[PDB]
């Protein structure tokens, strides 16, 4: 039970980080604007600084009020 | 009037007890490069490959094998003591090539008769997308 | 001494005396109020 | 190691050994074919990530199995 | 062999030139600028790649710019 | 008179109207910010006085009153540990019983329930139990009074505030000029003969006059109030000679020669005081002389007014050979006008001096009941390690800075500075080898013991049971100082400690010191420090003799000392400058200083301290060091797992600051590895998508935020790296020793 | 008793934990003479220690399998149940104090902008302009809502991009 | 202890896909680098000039949350 858990975590945790990295070389080798003249892949393109900024308050506010919850405990 | 010097190994080397920092093997098999200049005076320049060497009046000879090597030797003979150098590359069958002031004028200032290779009249935020150059024989920069 | 009033109104020498300020405020609270886990009345 | 130390320490540390290996009699009888250079950037990246996963997983995996089957 | 392309947003005050280390670039006449010259890359071939040249290009999205391409003796820096 | 007194009157007036205007000392950084890497560059260039101007009289000025500036910072330092030592400690209870009462110097307030760090540490006394040995200093001093403390505390103080004048005085009122500062003969004469000469002649006079009779009325036993005070020990002569009877001669058998008269309070007993554990310190009384005689004569070498005496310049340009070419012809001009050529030599031996300092005092306690006081011992083993390691790599460093900056190609010509640069290839790769061939004949016998002992062939490892690597030459020299006192040193009493052999000494039913019987596992240990040192020399080493050029980088000295890379070309030069090699270097040291104080901590707890019954003394952690230190396991297991359980379960107690730090530091330690792996072109992207969402509610900041510099995110990161590595070994070696001893 | 809890007055691990601690400390305190400050200091101790748990069963907190104070952070069940000063009155008592730093700092970099370079004004900060906007920025809730109704608070498209 | 490390896991999902999710919308580029994809998707970096690029690549911003993911699982 231990084994077959942990193992597919970490399978798990490889393959979703490759999804974003070959996701990350569509953007590159494959992508077209011209084509993609607004469609919801080019709205995220688009608003890709309020994606970001919105990941970077909720990372950082759980990063402070887990921590430091655990270091007042 | 000027055009492409020569060369003659007759020209005297800096007065330098060695370095192990100097050629290596490849001196032998590909190539080295020799540079030349004139001094007017006795000094004492600072080796590339670590020490310093004492030039001597007239015409000295020095070899290295790289092309960095040359040119940061000349970066500190031209804008320390406004010499004039030039440096060649030897290959090991005796063939000679001419560099650095390929056209007699140092590449800074205009000759107006050199030709502009490798630009583009256009902007770098107007290249195109990667893929439009996508299955190009090779893998290739949209900038070509 | 209004360009030694200027050093005392840089960044660092007021942040070093804005959280004594800040702690020094804290620490009389914590010690006239023990323990405030909750909210109490 | 691969993470710490980048490239460009290495690459001038090869080029002494490239000179200990080119005058070192009775070892100038041997010679390389591709000339030793120190691991790109990029490969730095990669070479160290692969260090620090695969023994982040025997570490874990070491413990998980032992501190499990150990009482078990 | 590196890939170096400049383009048009040159104004040719030719810093690019003094602060290359292997005389990758020279300065060839051009109408599109005051100092009516622009850079040029005649010797990409004796090219490192190690980009002295647009940590010194003034102007905004560097007009020098240079494409990390296959490397040869040359172009990783050998005295071997 | 070449050597005279040069100043200047009034070269800076005194005005605060330079703090109102930040970064005024350069160019760079007077013009005010744009961007948040103006105040980092602000402190990073900040006492970098050689980049500020040209002048080097300029220069000279402003290190000679900062230096003044550290003085004062010390004099506040130690004040503050005088008066914590009597405001708030328990000197007085320690005197009476001091075999039970823990020292304890800082006390906390009562707030958050931080008032259980206040231990209960004896003596009708609550407080944090101190490590740094203040009160066996104090033992040693004879203070006997917190009102002594007191007093050199205002001492102190004034001190202080005097040297904070000097700084001012000779900066802004009455600085001086550059041919003060290079009249180095002058500067050793008086150094040799008046700072170390005469220091240690009146250190002398005050542990003749001062401690040695309190100190012998503390061995015979007199309760510390019924001692006569020590001004009392000056005025009566009578009283002196109760004690040490030869005082009643007066100071007749000094100058007629009669030296022996006085072999009652100038002694070469040697060994150690079986009272209370440290050096006699008659010893040490008749070493301070003999040090002070010995200054005071090489205080008078060199050459200043007088005809008399050496000069440096002929000194140095005399001692040239065959092998070398010109030789030392041309130290003298760049050991005169550059100082970090100075700092780098200093630095060097003066770091060398306190690793030193660590290893003769554990082995040789100079102070009275500092050997049975296991948590002094081991702090101050551990402190005087670290802080010599990290002046050795400044020697590394700012003899770089010297390379770099101060170097002159053109007086450098065929000395030995320009022949070691001639054959830095040679220097580098037979340093490359002994690594490897350390790296693989030190720890590969760790590994070769792990894998032994795993595979269940434990005849197979390297140990006592098995094949036998023994410390042959150790061995022998333990054998012969031992025996030093039979006929190499017949006038000693004992030996010169008793690392050496012989019999242990019980002070209050601890173990002050007992012998050291080195093994295979001191053998491997031992070699793993040679491992170490000399890669932490390649890195540093490498950094000096390439910081200008190399076949990499042929222009590397323009390119300056601190500069992150050249660039991604030529395969890649990242970490190609001399700041870099001391950046990489730290790792080392880091690395190297660890396995001293791991091996420090674990063979005197498995072969030096402990109690003693006189019933088969035992040790503290059993004996265990040649039987388990083969094996990586055996350092994991016997050494990092078993000496843990004093620093993860003091919750509760006044050892519950060490827990916590001890995951303070193992999250600053780990908290580093977000600097030292990643890099900058990534942050700044994420800065700027953070500008954005502060862009569109208007909070964007006028100083512009930018990501950390790639020099200074690696600075950020071995910062994070050593604060947080440290500090987790000093929460451990502390809950451990505290607890335990 | 809300989720599988009970009230600490009421549990009895909580007050098993009560005497271990005054246990530890009375075993601590026996060392010291009575009128000794190291034993005052600890008899201190125990009446913050003997009042914090009288003042924890006071406001009703819950305890649970190993009585210790549970917190209860979801209205409708502190509301309900009596608990809104757990989490539901710091959670506004906080987010008063946290927009209030908001808006002065806000307000500060705002009203430095129009200057001859507000650079210098970030290292040297104009203590009687920034205590002018922190006294005033006291009722930064009525502001800020009667900014969030123009279209002041929000920068339109003039932010700075990449590639849309 | 389970209100706490799930927060812990959310803290470790929400910052492992912000720099993965970085890594997709900046490999275009960014302000730092505003033609990013010439380059193409594992690159070294852009030089130490514009303040120096470390680690500026969609390659090198999905290596980061390797690191990042295997915290988290
Ligand atoms: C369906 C699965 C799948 C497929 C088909 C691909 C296919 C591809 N990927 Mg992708 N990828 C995947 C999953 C997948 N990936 C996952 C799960 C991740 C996250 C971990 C990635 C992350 C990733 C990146 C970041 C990149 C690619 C790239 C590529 C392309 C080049 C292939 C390559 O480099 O191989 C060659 C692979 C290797 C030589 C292996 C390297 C060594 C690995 C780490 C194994 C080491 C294990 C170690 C030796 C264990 C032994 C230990 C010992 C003690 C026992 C190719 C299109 C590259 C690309 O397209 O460039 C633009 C690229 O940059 N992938
Ligand atoms: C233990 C190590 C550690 C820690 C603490 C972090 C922490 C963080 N990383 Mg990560 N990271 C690490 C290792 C670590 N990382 C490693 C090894 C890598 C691989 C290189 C990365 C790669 C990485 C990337 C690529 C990204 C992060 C991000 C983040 C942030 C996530 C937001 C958050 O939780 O904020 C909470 C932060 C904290 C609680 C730390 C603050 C500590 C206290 C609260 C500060 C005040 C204490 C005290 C007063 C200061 C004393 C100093 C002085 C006064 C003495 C945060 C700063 C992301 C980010 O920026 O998101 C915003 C991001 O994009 N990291
Ligand atoms: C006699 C001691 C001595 C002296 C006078 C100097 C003097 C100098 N060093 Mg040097 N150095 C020393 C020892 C010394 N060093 C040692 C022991 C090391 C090895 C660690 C170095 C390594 C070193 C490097 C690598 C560099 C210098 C540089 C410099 C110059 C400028 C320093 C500056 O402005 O920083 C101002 C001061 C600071 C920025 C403070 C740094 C903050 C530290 C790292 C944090 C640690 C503080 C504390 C221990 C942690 C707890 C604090 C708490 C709040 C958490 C100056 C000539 C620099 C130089 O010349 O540039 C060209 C440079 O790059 N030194
Ligand atoms: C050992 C501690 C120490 C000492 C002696 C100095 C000494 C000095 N610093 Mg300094 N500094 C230190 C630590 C220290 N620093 C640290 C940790 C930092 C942060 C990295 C700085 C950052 C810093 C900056 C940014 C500046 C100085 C400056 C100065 C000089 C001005 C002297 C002055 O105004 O004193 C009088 C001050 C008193 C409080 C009087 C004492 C009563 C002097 C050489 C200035 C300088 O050199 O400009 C030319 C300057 O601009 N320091
Ligand atoms: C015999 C005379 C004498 C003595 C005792 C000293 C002592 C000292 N010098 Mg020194 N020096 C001397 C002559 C002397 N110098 C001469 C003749 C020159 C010119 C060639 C210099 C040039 C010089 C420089 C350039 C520097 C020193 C430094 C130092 C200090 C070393 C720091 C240390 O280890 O802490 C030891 C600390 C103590 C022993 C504490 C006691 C301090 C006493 C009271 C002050 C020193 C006595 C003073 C020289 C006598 C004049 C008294 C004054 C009122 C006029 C130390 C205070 C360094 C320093 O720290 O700068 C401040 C330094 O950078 N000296
Ligand atoms: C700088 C250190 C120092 C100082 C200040 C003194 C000062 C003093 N010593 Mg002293 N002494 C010293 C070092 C010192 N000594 C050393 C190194 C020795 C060993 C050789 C002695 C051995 C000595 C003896 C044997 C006696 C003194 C005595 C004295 C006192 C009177 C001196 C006299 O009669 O003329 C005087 C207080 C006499 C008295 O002291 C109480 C006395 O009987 N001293
Ligand atoms: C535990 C991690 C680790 C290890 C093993 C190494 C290993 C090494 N480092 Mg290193 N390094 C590390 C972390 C580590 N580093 C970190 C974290 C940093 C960051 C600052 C550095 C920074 C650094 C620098 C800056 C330098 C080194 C150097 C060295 C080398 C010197 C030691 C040597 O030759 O011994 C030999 C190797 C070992 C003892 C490793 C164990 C191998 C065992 C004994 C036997 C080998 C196995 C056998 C062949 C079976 C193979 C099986 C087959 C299937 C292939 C070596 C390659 C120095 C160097 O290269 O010059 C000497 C150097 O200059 N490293
Ligand atoms: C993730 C959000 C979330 C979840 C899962 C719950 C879950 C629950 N709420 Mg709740 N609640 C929330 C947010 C949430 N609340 C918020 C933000 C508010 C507004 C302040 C409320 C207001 C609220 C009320 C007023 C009530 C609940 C009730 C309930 C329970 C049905 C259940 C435990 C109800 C309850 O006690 O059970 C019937 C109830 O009366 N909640
Ligand atoms: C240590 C053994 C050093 C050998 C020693 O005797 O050195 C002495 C010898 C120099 O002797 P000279 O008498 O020429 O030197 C006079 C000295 O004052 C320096 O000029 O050193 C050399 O031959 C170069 C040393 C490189 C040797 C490196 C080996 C490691
Ligand atoms: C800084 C100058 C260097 C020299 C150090 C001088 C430090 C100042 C010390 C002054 C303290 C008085 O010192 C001196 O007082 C008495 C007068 O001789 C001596 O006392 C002695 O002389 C008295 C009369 O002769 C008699 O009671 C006894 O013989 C004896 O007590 C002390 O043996 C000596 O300590
Ligand atoms: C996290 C990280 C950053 C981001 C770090 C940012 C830029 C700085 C961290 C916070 C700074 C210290 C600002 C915080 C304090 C300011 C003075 C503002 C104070 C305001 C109140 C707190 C008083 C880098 O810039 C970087 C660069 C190169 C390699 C690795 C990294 C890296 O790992």
């Amino acid at each position: 039970q231990a084994a077959l858990y942990t193992h597919h975590q970490y399978i798990a945790g490889f393959i979703m980080c490759g999804a974003f990295a070959h996701g990350a070389i569509f953007f590159i080798r494959d992508y077209d604007p011209e084509q993609n003249k607004g469609n919801v892949l080019a709205r995220m393109l688009d608003h890709k600084e309020a994606l970001i900024s919105h990941l970077s308050w909720v990372s950082l506010f759980l990063g402070f009020h887990t921590l430091g919850l655990y270091v007042h405990n | 009037a000027w055009t492409v010097p020569t060369l003659n190994p007759d020209t005297p080397s800096p007065i330098f007890g060695g370095s192990t920092g100097g050629l290596l093997r490849k001196a032998q098999t590909e190539e080295f490069y020799v540079i030349t200049w004139e001094a007017k005076k006795e000094q004492i320049f600072e080796m590339p490959t670590g020490g310093a060497a004492i030039m001597r009046q007239g015409p000295n000879l020095l070899k290295f094998g790289k092309k960095e090597q040359c040119l940061a030797l000349t970066t500190q003979l031209r804008n320390k003591f406004k010499l004039t150098p030039c440096f060649y590359r030897v290959f090991p069958d005796g063939k000679v090539q001419y560099l650095h002031p390929a056209d007699g004028v140092y590449p800074e200032k205009v000759n107006a008769g050199r030709v502009g290779a490798n630009q583009n009249m256009r902007r770098i935020g107007q290249n195109v997308n990667p893929i439009k150059v996508k299955f190009s024989g090779r893998m290739m920069s949209p900038a070509e | 001494m209004k360009d030694f009033t200027t050093y005392l109104s840089t960044a660092p020498v007021i942040a070093t005396i804005w959280f004594t300020f800040t702690a020094g405020l804290l620490i009389e609270i914590n010690r006239y109020f023990p323990d405030p886990l909750v909210f109490s009345f | 190691m691969f993470l710490i130390s980048w490239r460009g320490y290495w690459q001038e540390l090869i080029e002494t050994l490239v000179w200990a290996h080119e005058k070192t009699p009775l070892a100038n009888l041997v010679y390389w074919k591709d000339k030793p250079v120190a691991l790109s950037i990029v490969q730095a990246r990669l070479v160290g990530l692969a260090h620090f996963s695969v023994g982040y997983i025997f570490t874990y995996a070491a413990f998980l199995i032992a501190s499990t089957s150990g009482r078990f | 062999a590196h890939i170096v392309k400049i383009y048009d947003t040159c104004i040719g005050c030719t810093q690019c030139v003094r602060a290359c280390p292997l005389d990758v670039l020279e300065m060839v006449p051009w109408d599109g600028c005051k100092a009516s010259q622009m850079a040029s890359a005649p010797r990409t071939e004796d090219c490192v790649g190690c980009k002295r040249c647009e940590t010194a290009c003034p102007t905004d999205f560097l007009s020098v710019r240079v494409y990390l391409g296959s490397e040869s003796t040359r172009s990783m820096g050998l005295s071997y | 008179k070449k050597v005279k007194i040069a100043v200047d009157r009034n070269p800076v007036e005194t005005s605060f109207e330079k703090w109102a205007k930040p970064g005024h000392f350069s160019r760079t950084l007077s013009k005010g910010p744009n961007t948040t890497t103006w105040i980092w560059n602000l402190h990073a260039d900040a006492h970098d006085f050689d980049s500020h101007t040209s002048d080097l009289e300029e220069i000279s000025r402003k290190v000679f009153s900062a230096h003044f500036g550290q003085l004062g910072i010390i004099f506040i330092w130690l004040s503050g540990m005088y008066f914590h030592g009597a405001r708030f400690s328990n000197y007085e209870a320690w005197l009476s019983d001091p075999t039970h009462i823990k020292p304890s110097a800082q006390v906390v307030w009562p707030i958050v329930g931080q008032e259980i760090l206040n231990g209960d540490v004896g003596g009708g006394f609550q407080g944090i139990q101190i490590t740094s040995g203040f009160f066996q200093l104090w033992r040693a001093s004879g203070i006997t009074s917190e009102l002594q403390l007191y007093t050199t505390a205002i001492g102190g103080l004034v001190m202080a505030a005097a040297m904070f004048f000097a700084g001012w005085f000779h900066y802004h009122k009455a600085a001086p000029k550059l041919e003060w500062f290079q009249n180095v003969e002058s500067m050793l004469n008086h150094h040799l003969g008046g700072l170390l000469g005469l220091g240690s002649l009146a250190w002398a006079g005050h542990q003749i006059h001062v401690s040695l009779p309190v100190n012998k009325l503390l061995d015979a036993g007199v309760d510390p109030k019924e001692i006569p005070l020590p001004h009392d020990l000056l005025l009566n002569r009578a009283i002196m000679a109760d004690l040490y009877p030869s005082f009643a001669k007066g100071i007749a058998p000094f100058f007629t020669l009669n030296w022996s008269e006085y072999s009652d309070f100038l002694t070469f007993k040697g060994g150690l005081n079986p009272v209370t554990g440290g050096l006699w310190l008659s010893d040490t009384a008749h070493h301070h002389v003999a040090i002070a005689v010995l200054f005071l004569v090489a205080g008078h070498m060199y050459r200043t007014n007088w005809g008399i005496g050496h000069s440096m310049k002929e000194i140095l340009e005399a001692h040239r050979g065959p092998f070398t070419g010109e030789g030392h012809v041309g130290l003298y001009e760049i050991l005169t006008t550059s100082w970090h050529a100075q700092l780098a030599i200093n630095l060097a031996l003066f770091g060398s001096l306190s690793i030193i300092v660590a290893h003769h005092m554990y082995a040789m306690p100079p102070y009275p009941y500092l050997a049975t006081d296991y948590g002094t011992q081991l702090s101050l083993f551990t402190h005087h390690t670290w802080i010599g390691g990290f002046c050795i790599v400044g020697a590394g460093a700012h003899a770089a800075i010297f390379m770099v900056r101060d170097y002159d190609p053109t007086n450098n010509y065929n000395n030995l500075l320009d022949r070691v640069i001639r054959h830095r290839d040679a220097i580098i790769s037979h340093l490359n080898w002994v690594c490897i061939f350390l790296g693989f004949h030190s720890f590969g016998l760790y590994i070769h013991n792990d894998t032994m002992s795993a595979l269940g062939r434990p005849q197979d490892m390297f140990s006592d049971t098995a094949i036998q690597l023994q410390p042959v030459f150790a061995q022998w020299i333990q054998n012969t100082h031992f025996l030093a006192p039979q006929l190499t040193a017949p006038n000693a009493l004992a030996a010169t400690s008793l690392t050496w052999g012989g019999d242990l000494v019980a002070v209050g039913g601890k173990v002050a010191m007992m012998p050291i019987s080195l093994g295979t596992s001191d053998f491997m240990v031992h070699h793993i420090h040679a491992f170490t040192i000399h890669v932490t020399v390649l890195i540093l080493l490498k950094g000096v003799l390439f910081a200008r050029s190399s076949r990499l980088i042929p222009d590397k000295a323009n390119l300056g000392f601190r500069f992150p890379c050249d660039g991604p070309g030529r395969g890649g030069t990242c970490q190609v400058s001399a700041w870099d090699h001391v950046f990489l270097g730290l790792f080392w040291m880091y690395n190297s200083l660890s396995i001293v104080i791991f091996h420090f901590s674990w063979k005197m707890q498995s072969d030096v301290w402990g109690t003693v019954t006189a019933s088969g003394v035992s040790h503290i952690t059993g004996g265990n060091f040649a039987q388990s230190a083969n094996t990586i396991n055996g350092w994991l297991r016997d050494f990092l797992w078993a000496q843990s359980s004093q620093v993860i379960q003091s919750y509760g107690s006044a050892l519950s600051a060490y827990g916590l730090i001890f995951l303070g530091a193992h999250f600053v330690w780990a908290f580093s590895l977000m600097f030292l792996f990643s890099g900058r072109g990534y942050w700044q992207e994420l800065i700027e998508s953070i500008v954005w969402a502060h862009n569109k509610l208007k909070v964007a900041p006028a100083i512009q935020p930018r990501a950390l510099s790639i020099t200074q995110g690696r600075a950020v990161g071995v910062a994070h790296y050593l604060l947080g590595g440290i500090a987790t070994t000093w929460s451990f070696f502390l809950a451990r020793i505290i607890s335990v001893g | 008793d809300i989720a599988g809890l009970t009230p600490c007055s009421e549990s009895k691990a909580y007050a098993k934990l009560e005497k271990k601690e005054l246990k530890t400390l009375e075993k601590r305190l026996k060392q010291y003479e009575a009128d000794s400050a190291p034993a005052v200091a600890l008899k201190a101790t125990m009446e913050r220690t003997k009042a914090r748990f009288a003042n924890y069963a006071k406001a009703g907190l819950l305890c649970g399998n190993d009585g210790l104070p549970h917190l209860i952070a979801d209205p409708g069940l502190a509301l309900k149940y009596g608990h809104a000063g757990e989490v539901f009155i710091p959670t506004f008592g906080f987010l008063y104090v946290a927009g209030y730093i908001g808006y002065v700092g806000r307000q500060y970099l705002i009203a430095v902008k129009g200057e001859a370079k507000p650079t210098d004004k970030e290292i040297i900060i104009d203590v009687p302009l920034a205590t002018k906007l922190a006294w005033q920025g006291a009722g930064w809730p009525l502001a800020a809502v009667q900014e969030l109704q123009r279209g002041t608070l929000l920068e339109k498209e003039e932010n700075i991009t990449v590639s849309p | 202890g389970d209100f706490l490390v799930h927060h812990a896991i959310a803290l470790g999902l929400h910052t492992t896909t912000l720099i993965l999710v970085k890594g997709a919308l900046d490999a275009r580029g960014s302000k730092l680098m505003p033609d990013k994809k010439d380059f193409g998707y594992s690159f070294p970096c852009d030089g130490p000039g514009r303040g120096g690029t470390c680690d500026i690549s969609a390659y090198d911003a999905f290596y980061l949350a390797v690191f990042w993911m295997l915290n988290t699982i």
